[PDB]
């Protein structure tokens, strides 16, 4: 319980053709 | 002759008058180490972000 933490996450890469 | 010659004539004794009534030892501790002043084992809580 560190007051949960730096958590600047999500989705990566959703390229390609589309 | 004639009376009063006490043999034993003494007071002995008398030593003692109202000693000690406890001698209040132990009287005040409140030891109380800590106290009131919540802690949180945690850290940065109710506000990450």
């Amino acid at each position: 319980a560190p007051g949960s933490q730096g958590a600047p996450g999500l989705q990566g890469a959703p390229g390609a053709p589309g | 002759g004639a009376p009063g010659a006490p043999g034993s004539q003494g007071a002995p004794g008398l030593q003692g008058a109202p000693g000690a009534p406890g001698s209040q030892g132990a009287p005040g501790l409140q030891g109380a180490p800590g106290a009131p002043g919540s802690q949180g084992a945690p850290g940065l809580q109710g506000a990450p972000g």
